[PDB]
């Protein structure tokens, strides 16, 4: 083998900042050996890699989504947010050759994301639970805060969607993408929202974006943001989870009203002027597991904000069931 | 560019060339004392290898100078080490950096 006397592997390098030792993330970053193109769009590209014969995933920021690599970079490094439903950090790491070039490294999930999964698996009951109720409690972890030195501020993703959700080799789920995250802290009351010129995908805007009625200095309304958020990705699961031999094909939020790649306007009369929501097919109520779904999607999509659920009190629903 | 300043003496006569991975035990703190990075409070060496770009250019010329069992400080200029950008999180833009390394062995 081409293995000598001293070698560590990934996990022994990150038991230590979310991921590996500052000075280490460079070295590891530079060893990587890029394999397959597993994504592309306006964020830049993602890659499978190779360190040492471990797989790693590379997301190769374009060079107009430089301050979303330095929001994650940044959030990574100085908040500890290691979670099984939050994707693993590993290192940081850019490059002045080839001009400059943004890297990103984290665990890789040979599943792709939920969207993906989706789109070839369907669902049963014990694989729709786990799916959901992982999302749950990673949303769930994000939004509140822990106190310590091993602590972490509370945190709003402001993207949620099925693309920024992983599905991992045991079922569960992780949530990535945090370049568009906002911090707060009990202590101050302080909010950190950052500066990017990135805005969230249009298709999981809540009402209160759409019609600009959000509050924007309160943290609250951003958390209140990924529930709606959720609630759209509970639609797109419990759709794939069979009940008394019937399915429903995979489709996005909105796709019989909407086309792709929605305008603004496009959900502004969708979901504020109509106040339209996704339909709950009726075959759920036949079902214990999709009647619990069904009831979580309604109290993610009240128009009043404040009248939604919170990501703890949807995980504790879940894991009832 | 880089300053080296020597703590404890090596051998004087290994020195690490192009190739070589350089094991070292390194404290990395900010010109302000504020410690960032530190091979020592883990008690994990720091293993790299000489030429293939994979530390800061201050870390190579300045590691290149020392002999084995050497202990030096290494004061990095920004230019010599994480630049404009710095590190988000960690180093702050235009930082310049200051390492207690000592080169444990070569392999
Ligand atoms: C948001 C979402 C993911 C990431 C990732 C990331 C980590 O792990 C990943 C795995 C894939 C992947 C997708 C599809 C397939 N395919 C699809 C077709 N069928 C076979 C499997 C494989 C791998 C993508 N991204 C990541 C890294 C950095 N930022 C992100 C921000
Ligand atoms: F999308």
């Amino acid at each position: 083998m081409t293995t000598n006397v001293g070698d560590s592997t990934l996990a022994d390098l990150l038991d230590h900042g979310s991921g590996l030792p500052f000075l280490v993330q460079r070295t590891v970053a530079r060893q990587i050996t890029l394999l397959e193109c597993v994504g592309k769009g306006r964020y830049g590209e993602v890659w499978r890699g190779s360190w040492q014969g471990e797989n790693v995933a590379v997301k190769i920021f374009s060079s107009r989504d430089e301050k979303s690599w330095f929001r994650e970079t940044e959030l990574y490094n100085t908040v500890m947010l290691r979670h099984e439903n939050i994707l693993g950090f590993i290192a940081s790491d850019m490059t002045s050759r080839h001009s400059t070039q943004l890297w990103l490294i984290t665990h890789y999930h040979e599943m792709g994301s939920l969207y993906d999964y989706l789109q070839l698996t369907t669902l049963d009951t014990v694989s729709c639970l786990r799916i959901v109720l992982s999302i749950a409690s990673g949303l769930a972890h994000l939004h509140i805060e822990i106190f310590g030195t091993q602590g972490k501020p509370a945190i709003a993703h402001r993207d949620l969607k099925s693309k920024n959700i992983l599905v991992k080799k045991n079922g569960q789920c992780c949530i990535a993408d945090l370049g568009l995250a906002v911090m707060h802290s009990q202590s101050t009351n302080q909010l950190d929202v950052g500066n990017n010129p990135r805005v969230g995908t249009k298709r999981y805007m809540a009402p209160e974006v759409l019609d600009e009625t959000i509050q924007v200095d309160c943290f609250d309304s951003y958390k209140r943001v990924d529930i709606w958020a959720f609630g759209l990705v509970l639609w797109e699961v419990a759709r794939r989870m069979v009940s008394n031999g019937i399915v429903e094909d995979y489709k996005p939020p909105f796709y019989d009203v909407v086309p792709n790649d929605p305008s603004f306007e496009d959900m502004r009369k969708v979901v504020c002027v109509d106040q339209q929501r996704p339909n709950i097919p009726n075959r759920w109520f036949s079902d214990p597991t999709l009647t619990s779904l069904a009831k979580l999607m309604k109290e993610c999509w009240y128009q009043n904000p404040s009248a939604r659920l919170t990501a703890l009190r949807i995980k504790k629903t879940l894991t009832k069931i | 560019g880089v300053q080296v300043e020597t703590i404890s003496p090596g051998d004087g006569r290994t020195f690490p060339k192009r190739g070589q991975t350089c094991v070292v035990h390194y404290t990395g703190m900010l010109e302000d004392g504020k410690k960032f990075d530190s091979s020592r409070d883990r008690n994990k060496p720091f293993k790299f290898m000489l030429g293939k770009q994979e530390v800061i250019r201050g870390w190579e010329e300045g590691v290149a100078q020392m002999s084995v069992g050497q202990r030096a400080k290494l004061t990095i200029s920004p230019d010599y080490a994480y630049g404009a950008t710095g590190h988000p999180g960690i180093i702050p833009p235009h930082a310049t950096l200051v390492f207690d390394v000592e080169l444990l062995k070569l392999e």
